[PDB]
């Protein structure tokens, strides 16, 4: 192999170290995100290695502004860097324009941050992909960045381990028009496809977007939502 | 197999990197084990000492380190990397009081520590400090807490805690220990903190071979136990 | 081993050999011991004459950092000279910012963190020196410290640095050092040097004894054992 | 003293009692892994298992069977069973399982 | 060193009645502080066994009466506290507590014909607490077994005492089987299993016996007479040819033990139901072996 | 079928479980509970060991360093 | 690691500091002496940490008995033997070996 | 292992004639007896003792390895 | 998932000459022995009965995907 480095090409194809960085994304915790007709639902998987770990200490669904949330699938230590980057970057729009930043504008800029660590030549890229949600100007949005620097606009997707089983699930599942309450029902039902044995109120962690702003769900509702609703 | 990324900090094919996870086995050259236990409104650190010389002193050996007046810690791993980690912990604890005007939470401090350990993984050209840190502290409206920072930049707060050489044997004891709903009335905490380390190491130690740091919600100051009252808790469990 | 070039790389089992290689470079240097009594610290260095043209007091290994602080270096001598100038410069800023003498517990922390910084980057190498720090005060008593090339620094009652690190501390620990005076220590340091290989397979040597404590009123200076020559008179009687 | 016996009945009870292996029904409890130092443990506590019956021993050098095409090696399996067929449970002592 | 504790124990055995026995327990923690020292050779195991001997001898005098509770509460006192007394991390398990209580289970063998059943099983239920921990490894491994057999013969055996011995069988193969007495203990429980009418478990624990044979040379009336209960196991279903092979195995010893009634009924019992086995080649040549006997013509079933 | 279980302990409580098991490890479960009764001197499986043999072989996620999830 | 190849595994440890004295008195067996020996005074001064190498310690103590014409073995000869044998153990490289 | 004399055609043992060697082994015995002393060798004083303690003393003292009761390699 | 067991189940209720070969003993050294062991199987097979040749694993060498300039 040529690869060994980031500042040169292969004689045939593309940059190989960015492809190896995507392998760490696929070996992460699974996640799912569904864009409904009135909101976007984020849901992820969160299991401790033991019964000793306090579950209410470190969170996965993480708000950026009062209408923008964000999840990941990769390495949590690299995740905390670009979250703190995206917080301070979102305030710089608000100091200039005095207006809450639209969701298509962070993804212009957050991907340009993940761009810059793919430069020369002694730094490493991230090993984290993202999912960014928000309800700006009526219509809600659901995007996805990558360590290479590109981005998307999804109807529904799933990252992490066993994403091909969740994708063929959602290809057979996701329709165009449902409410947010039906969207969470098919967002846990796709998390049950690749989860482990027990699924309690602490194994999952779910956040939503209304038009009334971003909100993450406390385990009182999530216990009552997973209570026999499939 | 790899082989590939085993000199510097770049990726492997599928999918990890090895220089950070070689620091996880860089703790084990200390030859030491530390245990932290949170059961109820108090919090207990316990760690043995190993003095191999009579010319060697006693006061300059202790791994219990007072960060602020209400926050104490213990250090494992190799010795020289541990103390430079403490110097950053003492420094940024005072910047919080200067910038923000109040006492720093124990939760907020491990964010500031693991982010410094994060840059050394992301950006290269500095050895990533092969030591581990365990914190305790009292929080208002939250009770006592126990946190652990990792050399990779990971942190998680959790109730019963082991480190050093014998994590997988001590945590296996504490999973079976913290499953019954017994209360933890400040001597149920200490006696389990002794007998877990006492059976995993298989030492059942003589009184002058350990250290015990404590904090409690009746006196939130960090407190290192006197050698006399260490004997008092040792004669308490073996009645 | 190949995985041992830089100081910023780890072995597959988890240690840095560049620190390990620099430790046993101190092993090839001659023995320098240190000891403290109840009211002072007494140094002592076995130092060998190179050929003959040495001029009786050159290139010494008993330095003088502060008014009450000195060193007892061993290893690469040129690397210890640059390290001694750091401790001279560090104690000056504590005077200019706080107005009183540097405590030895705080001085050894500032030096050992500076030695630690040369064990992290690939541009620089770790030091090849180990040394002693002895001081005396009226509010703190006498202290004696010990710094390896890795940067681990804590206190002893007695120590040795050189070839005979183990072979000297065997007979240091059979002394009742907790109650002796540091005038009786000086005649006892000289026999520890002359037992273990002063000129047996080597050519020649010369003894140096540094000295700090209550009798010097906190000053650090060399012994007046050119006066009355009592160290060699008492230690050479231990031939049988 | 703990390992004289922990290895004893994990070998003794399956060979002495194959009838319990039809009271529920499974044939292979096929032995422990003795790993650690060279020391004296590999050669001496093998003679501790020799205390009752045992005997057999023979020897497995872990080298004369490891020839590359395994059409010979499968015959070199059953070549050693030409004496292991001559008895009751023969006890094939096997040295340097993993050593080339 | 510890001879002062012996001459103080010389004082307390005189002052068991002159002074009150709680003062013997007040001179006791000084001897515990001597055991707390226990450094290298001065006040260590050999002299520690002497205070352990004399504190048990004082426990003998104090609880020879029906005030039994002092010897028991002194035991959970010291045997929980010995982890703090002598050496930490599993001190010796070597003559620091063993013969002090191996004497006491020998005393429980003495008092069982004198003391009634109630305070001796209170004595046994308090010594089972530390026998489950250690002290029955070897010499004496049957400190448990000479008293758990006593618990069987308290109420002289039932379903529970058969369960009480089956749970404690292999713990002295976990200590060291005794060529003879271990075989004599590991046989005894299956006649209790026959009392609970257990037959499949009985032959499993009977198959352990078969490799320890030819010790009937030094055994007069025990080895080939317990196997008269092994035919009771094969009495059950049909195995008539096997227990005629058995009778020829127990045929030998009453010809060594030259009897003319016990040995003659061995000829009587074997000649009855070789017939009752189904016909085989094995029956056809066995009758060709046992006929032509010089002893068979004593009985008119030579005609049969 | 070719194993004397002989209890009233229903196995389908382990059919309905998640934590998908490879077909070779089903063979490991029934053989381990065979060991986990005979070694304790039982002539029949009592299927109180069958819980422990199930929980033994399912624990294969060994270390993962609590890192990169 | 399936049931049927390595059904249960067990690790052998190198030190005990008290099973030294077991293996020591085995190798301090058929060697002529007075019964003068404080065998624990050997063990506390011994740092061998290998059962096959404590066999070498009793071998070289007889070499010190060949020295100075000792048909017996004095207690000093074992203390001479530890300083020769255990120092020779310290002067060898390649100290990474672990069974998996 | 005997070097017997056997008839050609009959293949029958006739004589015994044992212990016969070729000239190549007889040339391997040293009749030179060189003149090297231990004073000529320098710098190997540890290995000089460890050779004499291993080979020379079993050549000389057969009984010193008997009354002590060990085995020389 | 029960792969080799299915190959063993065919070998019972067939009337063929079952041949199982691991895909690892011909990736060895001694340049030229590898491709001849492939010939040694089929010359032994086509001389014989209706036969089954079960190669166990080729998750070893099964893929070209580049021109080897090595
Ligand atoms: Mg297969």
């Amino acid at each position: 192999g040529y690869s060994f480095s980031l500042t040169t090409f292969s004689p045939s194809g593309k940059l190989v170290q960015i492809e190896y960085a995507l392998a760490a994304v696929a070996g992460g915790a699974p996640s799912v995100g569904i864009k409904a007709a009135n909101g976007v639902v984020l849901a992820t998987e969160k299991k401790q290695k033991s019964i000793l770990y306090d579950e209410r200490s470190v969170h996965k669904v993480e708000p950026i502004t009062k209408h923008i949330g964000l999840v990941y699938s990769g390495m949590g230590p690299d995740y905390r860097v670009l979250v703190h980057r995206a917080r301070k970057l979102a305030q710089q729009y608000y100091l200039v324009y005095q207006e809450p930043i639209p969701t298509a504008q962070l993804v212009q800029r957050v991907a340009s941050v993940m761009q810059e660590y793919t430069q020369s030549g002694g730094v490493r890229p991230f090993g984290v992909s993202l999912l960014i949600c928000g309800w700006n100007e009526g219509r809600p949005y659901l995007f996805q960045s990558d360590p290479s620097g590109a981005y998307f606009a999804w109807k529904a997707t799933a990252m992490g381990k066993n994403y091909v089983n969740g994708k063929t699930f959602l290809e057979k599942r996701y329709n165009e028009d449902l409410e947010l309450e039906d969207a969470i029902h098919t967002a846990i039902l796709t998390l049950k496809e690749s989860f482990e044995g027990q699924m309690t109120e602490d194994n999952i962690e779910v956040g939503i977007c209304n038009e009334a702003g971003f909100r993450r769900l406390t385990p009182t509702e999530v216990k009552d939502y997973l209570a026999a609703i499939a | 197999s790899a082989g590939f990324d085993r000199h510097i900090t770049i990726f492997s094919p599928e999918g990890r990197l090895y220089q950070v996870e070689y620091a996880f086995k860089a703790i084990n050259q200390g030859g030491l084990t530390s245990v932290a236990v949170r059961g109820k409104d108090c919090a207990v650190i316990v760690t043995q000492k190993k003095v191999p010389d009579k010319l060697l002193d006693s006061s300059t050996v202790t791994h219990l380190f007072k960060i602020t007046e209400n926050i104490g810690c213990v250090m494992t791993g190799m010795t020289a990397d541990s103390r430079s980690q403490v110097q950053r912990a003492r420094y940024e604890a005072a910047n919080w009081k200067y910038k923000y005007g109040y006492e720093i939470p124990v939760d907020m401090l491990c964010k500031r520590i693991a982010d410094i350990s994060q840059v050394y993984t992301q950006n290269a050209e500095m050895r990533p400090l092969g030591c581990c840190m365990i914190l305790i502290g009292i929080d208002e409206e939250q009770g006592p807490q126990v946190y652990k920072c990792d050399p990779a930049g990971y942190y998680c707060g959790f109730k019963a805690t082991a480190a050093g050489v014998k994590q997988t044997e001590s945590t296996s004891f504490l999973e079976k220990k913290v499953k019954k709903k017994f209360d933890w009335t400040f001597e149920q905490t200490v006696e389990t903190a002794i007998t877990c380390l006492s059976t995993v190491l298989s030492i059942d130690f003589k009184p002058s071979e350990i250290e015990v740091g404590v904090v409690t919600v009746e006196n939130p100051k960090f407190r290192i136990l006197t050698e006399a009252e260490i004997d008092a808790h040792l004669v308490a469990l073996a009645e | 081993t190949g995985y041992d070039l830089s100081a910023s790389t780890f072995s597959p089992d988890g240690r840095v050999f560049q620190v390990e290689y620099a430790m046993k470079a101190v092993e090839n240097s001659s023995t320098a011991i240190g000891i403290r009594c109840k009211d002072g610290v007494v140094f002592g260095v076995e130092k060998l004459v190179l050929s003959k043209l040495y001029e009786e007091g050159s290139n010494k290994r008993l330095f003088n950092v502060d008014r009450h602080v000195g060193m007892a270096v061993a290893g690469l001598l040129a690397d210890a000279r640059s390290l001694a100038d750091i401790a001279r410069e560090e104690a000056s800023n504590f005077r200019s910012n706080f107005g009183y003498n540097i405590p030895l517990k705080h001085l050894a922390d500032r030096v050992a963190m500076y030695v630690h910084a040369y064990t992290l980057y690939s541009a620089v190498r770790p030091f090849g020196c180990s040394f002693m720090l002895g001081s005396y005060s009226v509010n703190d008593g006498a202290q004696l410290y010990m710094i390896d090339p890795s940067g681990v620094s804590y206190g002893y009652w007695g120590c040795a640095i050189g070839k005979a690190r183990q072979a000297a501390k065997t007979e240091i620990e059979k002394l009742q050092m907790k109650e002796m005076t540091c005038r009786d220590i000086v005649k006892e340091v000289a026999k520890i040097i002359y037992i273990v290989h002063d000129e047996v397979k080597d050519k020649a040597f010369e003894l140096e004894l540094s000295w700090v404590g209550e009798l010097t009123n906190g000053r650090h200076e060399i012994v007046p054992k050119d006066i009355r020559e009592e160290a060699e008179k008492y230690a050479k009687e231990s031939l049988k | 003293s703990e390992q004289i016996r922990e290895l004893r009945e994990v070998i003794e009870l399956p060979l002495t009692n194959p009838e319990l292996f039809q009271r529920v029904g499974i044939i292979p409890p096929k032995g422990c892994l003795l790993y650690g130092p060279p020391g004296t443990g590999k050669t001496l506590l093998a003679r501790a298992v020799a205390s009752q019956l045992d005997c057999n021993f023979l020897k497995v050098v872990s080298s004369s069977i490891v020839d590359k095409y395994i059409g010979e090696s499968a015959r070199l399996i059953r070549e050693m069973f030409n004496y292991a067929r001559d008895h009751q449970p023969c006890i094939i002592f096997m040295d340097e399982i993993d050593a080339i | 060193m510890a001879d002062g504790g012996s001459e103080r124990a010389d004082g307390r055995i005189v002052k068991m009645e002159v002074d009150y026995s709680a003062t013997v327990d007040q001179r006791l923690p000084e001897c515990a502080k001597l055991a707390k020292e226990g450094r290298l050779q001065e006040v260590i195991e050999t002299l520690l066994s002497l205070e352990k001997q004399t504190r048990t001898a004082s426990d003998m005098v104090s609880t020879s009466r029906i005030l039994v509770a002092v010897v028991k509460m002194c035991y959970e006192a010291k045997e929980w506290d010995l982890l703090n007394e002598n050496i930490m991390l599993l001190s010796k398990r070597r003559s620091q507590l063993k013969q002090a209580v191996a004497k006491m289970v020998q005393q429980c063998c003495t008092y069982v014909e004198e003391i009634t059943d109630l305070p001796i099983k209170l004595r046994l239920i308090d010594t089972l607490r530390m026998v489950t921990e250690g002290k029955i490894y070897v010499e004496i491994e049957r400190a448990r077994l000479t008293k758990t057999l006593a618990t069987i013969k308290e109420q002289n055996g039932d379903v529970k005492e058969a369960a009480s011995i089956l749970q404690e069988l292999q713990v002295e193969t976990y200590g060291s089987m005794e060529k003879k007495e271990r075989v004599e203990f590991i046989l005894e429980q299956m006649r209790l299993c026959l009392a609970v009418k257990d037959y499949i478990r009985t032959q499993i624990i009977s198959k352990k016996i078969n490799t320890k044979f030819f010790q009937e040379e030094n055994t007069e009336k025990l080895k080939l007479k317990y196997y008269n209960l092994m035919i009771q196991l094969d009495q059950h279903e049909g195995s008539y040819l096997s227990i005629c092979k058995h009778y020829r195995a127990i045929y030998d010893t009453p010809c060594i033990q030259a009897e003319s009634e016990k040995w003659q009924q061995a000829l009587k019992s074997v000649v009855l139901y070789v017939i009752l086995a189904p016909f085989d080649n094995e029956q056809s040549d066995l009758v060709h072996r046992i006929s032509g006997d010089k002893k068979l013509e004593e009985i008119p079933k030579y005609k049969d | 079928s070719k194993m004397n279980l002989s209890e009233e302990v229903d196995l389908e409580d382990y059919v309905a479980r998640p934590d998908k098991i490879s077909g070779a490890d089903i063979n490991s479960i029934c053989q381990e509970s065979g060991m986990l009764a005979v070694r304790e001197n039982r002539y029949i499986v009592l299927a109180k060991d069958f819980e422990k043999a199930y929980k033994t072989v399912i624990k294969k996620d060994e270390q993962e360093h609590e890192f990169y999830k | 690691l399936r049931p049927g190849r390595l059904d249960r595994k067990i690790h052998i440890d190198l030190p005990n500091e008290q099973a030294r004295l077991d293996i020591l008195k085995i190798h301090a067996g058929p060697i002529t002496k007075h019964g003068e020996i404080d065998y624990e005074a050997i063990v506390k001064l011994s740092d061998g940490f290998n059962g096959a190498d404590l066999r070498n310690v009793c071998t070289e103590a007889g070499m010190f008995a060949i020295r100075a014409d000792h048909d017996f073995v004095v207690q000093e000869d074992f203390m001479k033997a530890v300083r020769k044998v255990a120092d020779s153990k310290k002067l060898e490289s390649k100290l990474d070996y672990k069974p998996v | 292992g005997d070097l017997v004399g056997v008839n050609k055609d009959s293949y029958l043992i006739l004589e015994t004639l044992p212990t016969e060697y070729d000239s190549r082994v007889k040339a391997m015995e040293v009749d030179e007896r060189p003149t090297e002393q231990y004073s000529d060798i320098g710098g190997l004083d540890k290995q000089i003792q460890e050779l004499v303690e291993a080979i020379v003393l079993p050549m000389n003292h057969k009984e010193k390895f008997e009354n002590l009761g060990i085995q020389p390699p | 998932c029960g792969k080799t067991m299915l190959a063993k189940a065919v070998a019972h209720h067939t009337t063929a000459a079952f041949i199982r070969v691991v895909g690892s003993e011909f990736v060895q050294k001694y340049l030229g022995e590898g491709p001849r062991m492939v010939r040694d199987v089929f010359r032994l097979a086509k001389e014989n009965a209706p036969a089954i040749i079960f190669i166990d694993e080729i998750d070893a060498i099964a893929t070209k995907r580049f021109d080897a300039q090595t």
